[PDB]
């Protein structure tokens, strides 16, 4: 039968799923908090896989207890940087590695 | 046991003529055509050839008895008169696998053709064929890439490739060389090449040519959107110089170089073929000097042996002749050794000069290159004879176009594509070739100009190298 | 000026036949013997040879006009019929110095003999001689040492040197090889040698042979108080292997190695000759395969051209033939090219096959090596023909002695010294040779045994390679 | 006399002939089938000679008996990828090499 | 679990476990369950054996994986709900649906020789 | 192989920390690898090219490109793909590198292929 | 032709069990002894071994049709029950010459014994023999010297040679090692040797051992007038 797979740029974890509802985003942030990871919001004007560094939004939310606190910063970041990709990351400081990472905003087309 | 040492001269045929011997699959077999001197019997002459190309000399030596001569000696196991010819015979001789250095064409030739051609008791000797055993074939690298890998590297599928030797042979500066190259390549040829005798000379030093030619390749490739190449000649006085030149070609990102395997030699060639494999550079082989060796059928070595040796030593292309052009090539013979250099298994067929069945144990094939005195009118015959897996080269047939190189190149490229299309459609290239060319000439002015220029030009002479 | 481009095929002789040309002293001259196809005039055939070995191709190309063709083109300046022979001519062709890469025999051959031997319009072609201009000769190293430096290194003065090829050709282990070597050398021979096809094989790997042979040389030299050598064969599949083998010989302190210059090739040979100079190792050159090329007088290259090329590429010894032994050698011809490889200035002399006067500008000479099917009865003739500056080699003529190697060696050494003494005393070696040998046989039992064994053995056949 | 040859980008085999009629295309596909080659349709947004790989349309037509079957896929590919170059290739699986290859569609200017 | 001795590594980096061999989309929830995030899951036949070829085969596996990771993170039990999570994703991924259909029946259940 | 023993199986070794420190260990290890590849938040996905043996270098890179463009992080040589008559290693490395570049450019994710050395 | 791609799992024995195959002289042959799991037929088990040590995997892939599978596939051409033993068979499998890297034992083993020993469907597997074709044997160097060249180098003819491993296995200093070596060699042994686990360790670094052992060899050879050696572990 068979379709030829289309070409579409992707953005790593969760980018092959339907776009996450804001409730699906909150669920992922809940998982972070429960797991003890520290939320970090970063933004970049480009999504080039070869690059290591995005720009940090403020500082990591080191004692984030509320998903809402994270979501509020994501909103703040967007109003300031709507022309940028914005990604939410969780950081494990014991293993010292990034544990979660997904794009929550893509720029205007 | 060691059967007693009796000093003195014996007949070779007492030890080396073994008509009841059945060759093993690990034996290297050789077919010689010889005429003995008056008074020398054919079996003694055949035995002398077997003896002095393997283990024997002119008198009995005691040292034979320190080893197992039966295991090591060459064995003339069959002699047959050449039908219709007085005092001419074929001797078939088997050589044990143990006699040969692995991976060395130099050593193989040193035994088989080292001393026996000058033997007083023999008037003339010509090596016709060698069966290389599969166990020996596997000790060689063979082509650095071979036909299918080359097509894949160059993105060249579906028809013969086209080349062109720059002319005059010698005399052009490096800049004028690259100029001629650019104009040829931009016009539709896949390759251009150094003449075989273009190495490094007062009028044009090699490193300058490499530089200017690389520029020409980049410009023409950018304009045409097709991969272009130029066989840069690395043939040199010494191994060191050869490698220095190969190295710079790689540095320039050049896809292909060339080497004159016979005038440089098999030892240098085998070095170059290994380097080409390790460095991903294609290797075009020019057969300069071969006709000194292979032209006359009474004495020398037939080209089909040299072709086999080259496939073992290593080369991605090898000139095969044209049959129809300015240099000699027997058609039946040519079809035979084109199969020997391309295919994996070639059945014995004396009508095409193939004395032995040859297996290659998946050693890559070598692209045959038809070059020399050919022009557009030859195209349907060339495509017919060689098929798609060949390179057809037009030196004078490009640069001698009335309008210059780029139109000369387009004339050849159009003529080729017209023939391939027609063939694929079921048209008979032999019967309809002229028409196919006239048709294409109707809409290609530059092809029409070429067809007009060379309409009368044929090369039809008696073939010396008859089967 | 650039005289207008007219595309199309012209006769070669319009550009390349120049009967009024007088060769410059910097020109490379070549003498070809050819037979044109019926209907092809001799001057057109001669012009075609000149054209396609220098600057020309089959049709007119516009690129000629970018350069100065008069400066670069080969020039057939003389044609003469071969007296007494139908449809056979000599063409003399001059090539400008500019056409050739300095120090490259490979390049020179690629032009002169690259493509022209296979030309349809020519039935047969044989290169007879090349005059190498002094300005080109000086771009070559030549022999690593040459005759006088070799005698000085080896402390060998006053007579021919004596050698011996170990037999059987193939089949002996390394230890048995060194055994045969020790026994030969202890008996009075100066040298032994690997057979040309002894490289590295299953029955005897090269590094083992080098090891055991070095031991044999030390033992025999210690016993005899004379410098001993054994030509260790470094002929190899690749340049890298060749050098690896040469290197170990040097490490062992071996005075001399050998190389098959034709089956390995000139590019590898020139590399080896330079290394030998830098490392003080003598280089013996075996001419394996030459008779494939040089035997028949209608087609090929005469040996005297190959000898000249080898002296340029580099070699301290070169096999010259025996005239009287088992392999062919015309006496007049041989005397000619022995002069070409030894002397500094050789006058043209067609009676000895020397077409051109050759100067060498103090490039060292090469020792001629007489080898193949010779025994004690040949000694006075060999000393007569070659004189003191030669190496005479007896393989079967040593190891085939009824008592073995050491007495076989003494037989040859006594026979030689008896002949040199007699010659120096004024005795005629031709008329008195048998007597001189009988005399020495009276007090040398081992010489007497050899004289008895080979009394009847002669090699007398029709020479194919007549002048 | 003589004309200066124009500069025009080419596309390998058959690109120096007049553009192939759909009947000339079918004749080439007939040759494939008769020869035992397997048809493959590929497309690319660019025609850069240095690149090895185009994108495969579906899978090779391994037991293609009809030229029409190939032509139908070429039509399908075009409706989906009219902004791309489209090339028909034949594959010899015994020699394992591509035997035929010609551009059947070039993108809108 | 067959660990006879306590082992310390003194901060020598860990090695990524690679699960490979005879696995397909239906195995995904079990694999994610067993190995967790720090693993590589490899599908040779399970990609190239997709009815539509390699690229759709790859998308089938990539979608199946991301669906399982999302579900796990949301608190869904991969063991009990794995089939459902896969069916769900199959609803909007045709290429995953094609793979689920193809290999629905394929299991490898034999006696383990290497018992503790 | 001791005669007096019927069968022997080594179950475990405790490597002392003092000995563990004499080794380099992983060139990079898990966390440095995720950081190099920008791969966080889930298992990585790979794929062995098939058939195990028999494909040419060009057909190998073809299969690789199509796999990687579809969403896999890695492809790999089969363990017995080294260098063989049907596919020499240097050709595979060449064609596979091209496939990685094309697929990475199309997807915007880091791609890799374990080239068997 | 390329016979159509039908995705899905097939039995290995449909492709890889070839009881009518006659091995070529260039084929590498392997003899395996195996016991299939209950419910797995011997010919399917033999075919699975042939498949997964050559060209095959667990499901049908389309890429097969890009090449000539008949030329490349391993071929289980004979199965026979092991006489007197329940559920044990010999499978004989032929592998084309083309499958192997020249001069590489590493590659040969990677195919023949790489993955098949851990297959769930097989209880146990033991490789009994391999016939190495002569064409493959010639791609290898083999022994650096071998028996006859070794006897010639060492001047040792006419009887077995004698050696001796120094003991204790570990624990001796370099000097005490050479001491034990000298005393052994002077007494009539041709060789002594490092223990297999003597490499370089705190109690005895390798370069010191090499030094002291060389001294012991020279002294003992000088005393006895026979060539002595000691296998220095590298
Ligand atoms: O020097 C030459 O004559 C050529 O450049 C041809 O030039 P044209 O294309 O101008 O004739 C070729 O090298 C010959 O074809 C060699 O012969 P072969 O291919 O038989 O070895
Ligand atoms: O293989 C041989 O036949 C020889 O060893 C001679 O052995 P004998 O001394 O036992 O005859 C010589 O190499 C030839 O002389 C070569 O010929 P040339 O010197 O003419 O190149
Ligand atoms: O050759 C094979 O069978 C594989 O390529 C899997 O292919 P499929 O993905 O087509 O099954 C793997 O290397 C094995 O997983 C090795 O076993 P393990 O990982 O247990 O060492
Ligand atoms: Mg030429
Ligand atoms: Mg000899
Ligand atoms: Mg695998
Ligand atoms: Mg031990």
């Amino acid at each position: 039968s068979m379709k030829t797979l289309p070409k579409e740029r992707r953005f790593e974890t969760f980018s092959y799923l339907p776009p996450l509802s804001d409730r699906q985003i909150a669920a992922q942030i809940e998982y972070m908090i429960e797991q003890g990871f520290h939320p970090l919001i970063e933004f970049n004007e480009h999504s080039n896989p070869e690059e290591f560094y995005w720009t940090m939004w403020k500082l990591p939310l080191f004692a984030c207890a509320a998903p809402q606190q994270v979501l509020d910063e994501v909103r703040e970041c967007r109003s300031e940087y709507g022309d940028c990709y914005i990604r939410v990351a969780g950081f494990d400081n014991i293993k010292e590695c990034q544990t979660s990472s997904f794009i929550v905003h893509r720029p205007g087309r | 046991s060691a059967a007693g040492y009796k000093a003195g001269v014996k007949d070779y045929k007492l030890t080396y003529y073994t008509p009841d011997y059945t060759p093993k699959d690990t034996d290297l077999l050789a077919a010689f055509r010889f005429s003995p001197q008056p008074g020398v019997p054919a079996d003694e002459a055949g035995a002398a050839i077997a003896a002095e190309s393997s283990t024997g000399t002119w008198t009995t030596v005691w040292t034979d008895l320190l080893t197992d001569m039966d295991r090591y000696k060459g064995k003339c196991y069959h002699i047959e008169p050449v039908a219709g010819e007085e005092n001419s015979y074929f001797a078939f001789i088997a050589y044990p696998l143990d006699l040969f250095e692995e991976g060395s064409v130099t050593n193989i030739l040193t035994s088989i053709v080292g001393n026996v051609f000058g033997f007083k008791a023999i008037r003339s000797l010509r090596l016709e064929d060698i069966r290389f055993p599969v166990a020996l074939v596997k000790t060689f690298q063979g082509p650095p890439h071979g036909i299918q890998v080359e097509r894949d590297l160059l993105n060249k599928y579906g028809r013969p490739m086209l080349g062109c030797t720059i002319k005059p042979k010698l005399g052009l500066s490096a800049k004028n060389y690259g100029r001629a190259v650019y104009e040829c390549l931009r016009g539709g040829l896949d390759f251009t090449k150094d003449d075989e005798n273009i190495n490094s000379q007062p009028f044009q030093r090699w490193r300058d040519r490499f530089l200017f030619v690389a520029d020409a390749i980049h410009k023409s490739q950018a304009e045409t959107g097709e991969i272009k190449g130029h066989y840069l000649n690395v043939t040199a006085p010494t191994c060191e110089e050869m490698m220095k030149r190969a190295e710079f070609a790689k540095e320039l990102g050049m896809p292909i170089i060339m080497h004159d395997f016979l005038t440089a030699g098999f030892t240098a060639n085998t070095t170059l073929a290994k380097w080409c494999r390790d460095n991903g550079v294609l290797l075009h082989i020019h057969r300069a000097m071969h006709a000194v060796i292979d032209r006359q059928r009474n004495h020398g070595i037939h080209f089909r042996v040299l072709a086999k040796c080259l496939r073992l030593s290593g080369g991605d292309h090898l000139h095969s002749g044209t049959v129809v052009g300015k240099l000699e090539g027997d058609k039946a013979s040519t079809l035979g050794f084109v199969d020997l250099m391309r295919e994996d298994h070639i059945e014995a067929d004396r009508s095409r000069g193939v004395f032995f069945t040859q297996d290659w144990a998946s050693m890559p094939g070598v692209l045959p290159v038809a070059s020399g005195g050919i022009h557009v009118w030859h195209m349907p015959a060339l495509v017919e004879i060689f098929g798609d897996d060949s390179v057809l080269q037009f030196g004078g047939g490009t640069l001698g176009h009335p309008w210059g190189n780029a139109p000369g190149a387009t004339a050849n490229r159009v003529a080729l594509e017209a023939c391939v299309q027609a063939r694929n459609e079921g048209r008979d290239l032999y019967r309809e070739g002229g028409d196919i060319l006239r048709e294409a000439g109707k809409w290609s002015p530059e092809l029409a100009a070429a067809l007009d220029l060379w309409k009368e030009i044929k090369f039809e002479f008696e073939t010396m190298d008859k089967l």
